[PDB]
Protein backbone atom coordinates (compact mmCIF):
# COMPACT_ATOMS: atom_id res chain seq x y z
CA UNK A 1 0.00 0.00 0.00
CA UNK A 2 1.30 3.62 -1.30
CA UNK A 3 -1.79 4.96 -0.22
CA UNK A 4 -0.59 8.71 1.82
CA UNK A 5 -1.03 8.65 5.80
CA UNK A 6 0.79 6.89 8.37
CA UNK A 7 1.34 3.75 8.76
CA UNK A 8 2.09 0.98 11.36
CA UNK A 9 5.47 -0.34 11.65
CA UNK A 10 4.87 -4.38 12.45
CA UNK A 11 6.96 -7.21 12.88
CA UNK A 12 6.26 -11.14 13.57
CA UNK A 13 9.84 -12.15 14.80
CA UNK A 14 9.41 -10.92 18.51
CA UNK A 15 6.43 -12.85 20.41
CA UNK A 16 3.90 -12.87 18.08
CA UNK A 17 2.93 -9.38 16.25
CA UNK A 18 4.84 -6.60 17.89
CA UNK A 19 4.71 -2.74 17.01
CA UNK A 20 7.55 -1.00 17.26
CA UNK A 21 7.01 1.81 15.33
CA UNK A 22 5.00 4.09 13.12
CA UNK A 23 6.11 6.07 9.87
CA UNK A 24 4.06 8.48 7.29
CA UNK A 25 3.98 7.71 3.82
CA UNK A 26 3.76 10.90 1.35
CA UNK A 27 4.75 11.17 -2.22
CA UNK A 28 5.31 7.32 -2.66
CA UNK A 29 8.25 7.64 0.01
CA UNK A 30 8.11 6.19 3.56
CA UNK A 31 9.46 7.93 6.63
CA UNK A 32 9.98 6.96 10.04
CA UNK A 33 12.71 7.09 12.61
CA UNK A 34 16.07 5.52 12.23
CA UNK A 35 16.02 3.70 15.76
CA UNK A 36 12.49 1.86 14.58
CA UNK A 37 13.90 -0.22 11.70
CA UNK A 38 17.51 0.30 12.11
CA UNK A 39 17.21 1.00 8.52
CA UNK A 40 15.91 -3.04 7.94
CA UNK A 41 13.45 -3.22 4.68
CA UNK A 42 10.01 -3.52 5.02
CA UNK A 43 6.83 -5.41 3.83
CA UNK A 44 3.84 -4.00 2.74
CA UNK A 45 1.18 -6.80 1.73
CA UNK A 46 3.38 -8.21 -1.30
CA UNK A 47 5.35 -5.60 -1.99
CA UNK A 48 9.03 -4.83 -0.40
CA UNK A 49 9.85 -1.34 0.79
CA UNK A 50 13.78 -0.70 0.61
CA UNK A 51 15.78 1.62 2.85
CA UNK A 52 17.10 5.06 0.21
CA UNK A 53 18.23 7.00 2.93
CA UNK A 54 18.86 7.46 6.83
CA UNK A 55 20.89 8.80 9.20
CA UNK A 56 21.70 7.85 12.81
CA UNK A 57 22.45 11.58 14.54
CA UNK A 58 18.90 12.42 13.03
CA UNK A 59 16.99 9.12 13.81
CA UNK A 60 15.47 9.13 10.59
CA UNK A 61 15.31 7.45 7.42
CA UNK A 62 13.31 6.95 4.31
CA UNK A 63 12.15 4.11 1.68
CA UNK A 64 11.48 4.42 -1.93
CA UNK A 65 12.88 7.67 -1.84
CA UNK A 66 14.42 10.77 -0.59
CA UNK A 67 12.64 11.99 2.77
CA UNK A 68 9.33 14.27 1.12
CA UNK A 69 8.34 16.09 4.46
CA UNK A 70 9.33 19.92 4.36
CA UNK A 71 6.97 21.48 6.51
CA UNK A 72 8.02 22.72 9.92
CA UNK A 73 6.81 24.41 12.93
CA UNK A 74 6.18 28.08 12.64
CA UNK A 75 7.39 28.88 16.16
CA UNK A 76 3.91 30.22 17.38
CA UNK A 77 0.90 28.05 17.06
CA UNK A 78 -0.32 24.94 18.51
CA UNK A 79 0.35 21.81 16.67
CA UNK A 80 -1.33 18.03 16.92
CA UNK A 81 0.84 14.43 17.67
CA UNK A 82 -1.23 12.16 15.55
CA UNK A 83 -0.14 9.34 18.35
CA UNK A 84 -0.59 5.49 17.07
CA UNK A 85 -0.12 3.90 20.42
CA UNK A 86 0.46 0.03 19.24
CA UNK A 87 -3.17 -2.07 19.47
CA UNK A 88 -5.03 1.42 20.02
CA UNK A 89 -6.74 3.38 17.39
CA UNK A 90 -4.84 6.60 15.89
CA UNK A 91 -5.41 10.29 18.19
CA UNK A 92 -4.68 13.77 17.17
CA UNK A 93 -3.48 15.57 20.35
CA UNK A 94 -2.92 18.85 20.65
CA UNK A 95 -0.31 20.83 22.04
CA UNK A 96 1.85 24.12 22.04
CA UNK A 97 5.18 22.69 21.64
CA UNK A 98 8.56 23.65 23.68
CA UNK A 99 12.40 24.10 21.65
CA UNK A 100 14.94 22.38 22.58
CA UNK A 101 18.17 24.80 22.38
CA UNK A 102 21.44 23.24 20.95
CA UNK A 103 24.39 24.97 19.63
CA UNK A 104 23.27 24.29 15.71
CA UNK A 105 20.10 26.02 16.61
CA UNK A 106 16.57 26.13 17.95
CA UNK A 107 14.09 22.21 17.74
CA UNK A 108 10.28 22.33 19.03
CA UNK A 109 9.66 19.54 21.44
CA UNK A 110 6.05 18.17 22.13
CA UNK A 111 5.13 17.16 25.75
CA UNK A 112 3.80 14.47 25.62
CA UNK A 113 4.49 10.67 26.94
CA UNK A 114 3.44 7.85 25.04
CA UNK A 115 4.39 3.86 24.43
CA UNK A 116 7.29 2.48 23.17
CA UNK A 117 5.21 1.57 19.80
CA UNK A 118 4.65 5.36 18.56
CA UNK A 119 7.74 6.26 17.81
CA UNK A 120 7.56 7.85 14.13
CA UNK A 121 4.13 9.40 14.77
CA UNK A 122 3.67 12.28 12.87
CA UNK A 123 3.54 15.80 14.43
CA UNK A 124 0.92 18.39 11.93
CA UNK A 125 0.63 21.77 11.70
CA UNK A 126 -2.99 23.86 11.44
CA UNK A 127 -3.05 22.64 7.51
CA UNK A 128 -2.40 18.83 7.79
CA UNK A 129 1.30 19.09 6.95
CA UNK A 130 3.48 16.91 9.15
CA UNK A 131 6.10 19.25 10.40
CA UNK A 132 8.12 16.10 12.07
CA UNK A 133 8.24 12.80 13.67
CA UNK A 134 7.88 11.88 17.19
CA UNK A 135 10.08 9.11 19.00
CA UNK A 136 13.24 10.93 19.88
CA UNK A 137 13.90 13.21 23.18
CA UNK A 138 14.29 13.29 26.83
CA UNK A 139 13.09 12.85 30.34
CA UNK A 140 13.18 16.08 32.63
CA UNK A 141 13.58 15.98 36.38
CA UNK A 142 10.14 15.72 36.81
CA UNK A 143 9.92 12.22 34.60
CA UNK A 144 7.65 13.65 31.81
CA UNK A 145 8.74 12.92 28.41
CA UNK A 146 9.49 15.35 26.26
CA UNK A 147 9.92 14.32 22.35
CA UNK A 148 11.70 16.70 19.87
CA UNK A 149 10.04 17.44 16.39
CA UNK A 150 12.69 15.78 14.08
CA UNK A 151 12.15 16.74 10.45
CA UNK A 152 14.58 16.12 7.54
CA UNK A 153 15.83 18.32 5.02
CA UNK B 1 10.82 -9.51 8.74
CA UNK B 2 8.92 -5.80 9.49
CA UNK B 3 5.93 -4.89 7.86
CA UNK B 4 3.40 -1.73 7.64
CA UNK B 5 -0.07 -1.60 7.51
CA UNK B 6 -2.11 1.62 7.64
CA UNK B 7 -3.43 3.34 10.36
CA UNK B 8 -4.87 6.29 9.01
CA UNK B 9 -5.32 9.97 7.82
CA UNK B 10 -2.89 13.34 8.19
CA UNK B 11 -5.53 15.25 8.81
CA UNK B 12 -5.78 18.30 11.64
CA UNK B 13 -9.15 17.38 13.54
CA UNK B 14 -10.52 20.62 14.97
CA UNK B 15 -11.82 19.08 18.52
CA UNK B 16 -8.42 17.86 19.62
CA UNK B 17 -7.81 17.05 23.15
CA UNK B 18 -4.68 20.04 24.50
CA UNK B 19 -2.70 18.59 26.83
CA UNK B 20 0.95 19.17 27.19
CA UNK B 21 3.18 22.35 28.76
CA UNK B 22 5.69 24.00 26.44
CA UNK B 23 9.06 23.89 28.29
CA UNK B 24 12.25 25.29 27.07
CA UNK B 25 15.42 22.96 27.38
CA UNK B 26 19.06 23.68 26.76
CA UNK B 27 20.10 19.94 25.02
CA UNK B 28 23.10 18.21 23.62
CA UNK B 29 22.89 15.77 20.95
CA UNK B 30 25.57 12.94 19.86
CA UNK B 31 26.58 11.74 16.74
CA UNK B 32 24.41 8.23 18.05
CA UNK B 33 21.33 10.79 17.89
CA UNK B 34 20.98 10.49 21.42
CA UNK B 35 19.63 13.76 23.53
CA UNK B 36 21.37 15.19 26.39
CA UNK B 37 20.22 17.50 29.43
CA UNK B 38 23.25 20.51 29.23
CA UNK B 39 21.77 22.29 32.12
Amino acid sequence: ETTDGVYRVMTRRLLGSTQVGVGVMQEGVFHTMWHVTKGAALRSGEGRLDPYWGDVKQDLVSYCGPWKLDAAWDGLSEVQLLAVPPGERAKNIQTLPGIFKTKDGDIGAVALDYPAGTSGSPILDKCGRVIGLYGNGVVIKNGSYVSAITQGK
Amino acid sequence: DMYIERAGDITWEKDAEVTGNSPRLDVALDESGDFSLVE
